[PDB]
């Protein structure tokens, strides 16, 4: 397990992903939403694309 | 079908036929002015009112 454990194949490696989303069902300990703007901004484009106008 | 549409993402237009509202808001003044002048005056003058003798020749 040697020649695995010290180098690695060309071409085979790892990219990083990145994205941004809401988590929800929290105990009342989310973001105040008075300082977070782009909480309620994404909430409600969320609800836009759903099918409420808000 | 629309195809894949995000959730969070702003609703913007992505293809063709995609509407998009513009705020005309346009200002525009733009000014200039320039001047010059120039000026000058000149008086001379010279009375013997009263020649004394030895220079009434000159």
């Amino acid at each position: 397990e040697r020649i695995r454990d010290l180098t690695s194949v060309q071409g085979v490696r790892e990219n990083s992903l990145i994205g941004y989303g809401l988590v929800v069902g929290l105990d009342g300990t989310g973001d105040q939403t008075t300082q977070t703007p782009f909480t309620t901004q994404t909430l409600n484009n969320m609800l836009s694309q759903l099918g409420i106008t808000v | 079908n629309y195809g894949y549409q995000p959730l969070f993402e702003d609703r913007r237009p992505r293809n063709i036929g995609d509407t998009l509202t513009i705020v005309l808001q346009e200002n525009v003044s733009a000014s200039k002015s320039s001047s010059a002048n120039a000026s000058r005056d000149g008086k001379t003058s010279f009375g013997f009112d009263t020649v004394p003798r030895y220079l009434q020749g000159l």
